[PDB]
């Protein structure tokens, strides 16, 4: 098998996801223990929108 | 052409040994770029059986 | 006849499999996975078609 072969290195992604037809990616987490979800919510769509 | 019968000589035996060609060059041009060496004269051969 | 079994032969996925894969043995410090021939993506790939 070495006589008609090479080999080389490479980078790949060894899990893809997808949302709704799309490649997408996801993160989880909690909040403060001291303050509300939706405070949370509000403030990561906001860092989203930058 | 065909034979009448075959005598064998078995005291010594020859093995035929194939190696791939671009292995053979590579470790050829390894020794002849001084990283490896050589000693005294024929190399040492050992055997595994099946 | 020739052509399409040339296509369904060099235009087909194969499933390569990773190195040090399961059930691997012990000392295995090296998992990866290994890419081989994959599918045709363009005119000129698909034009070198032996």
């Amino acid at each position: 098998f070495s006589a008609f072969s090479s080999s080389r290195w490479e980078y790949g992604s060894p899990r893809l996801e997808r949302y709704n037809g799309l490649p997408s990616m996801e993160i989880l987490g909690q909040a403060a223990p001291g303050k509300s979800t939706g405070e949370a919510m509000e403030l990561m769509e906001q860092l989203a929108s930058k | 052409a065909t034979a009448l019968a075959t005598v064998q000589q078995l005291d010594p035996i020859y093995v035929d040994v194939t190696q791939s060609s671009n292995d053979f060059l590579r470790l050829k041009q390894e020794l002849a770029n001084g990283t490896l060496k050589q000693e005294n004269g024929k190399a040492k051969v050992s055997l595994i059986t099946s | 006849v020739d052509v399409i079994t040339a296509i369904k032969a060099q235009n087909a996925q194969v499933a390569a499999g990773q190195l040090g894969g399961t059930p691997p043995v012990k000392g295995q410090q090296l998992n990866a996975s290994i890419i081989a021939q994959t599918r045709l993506t363009s005119t000129e790939e698909f034009g070198k078609i032996l």
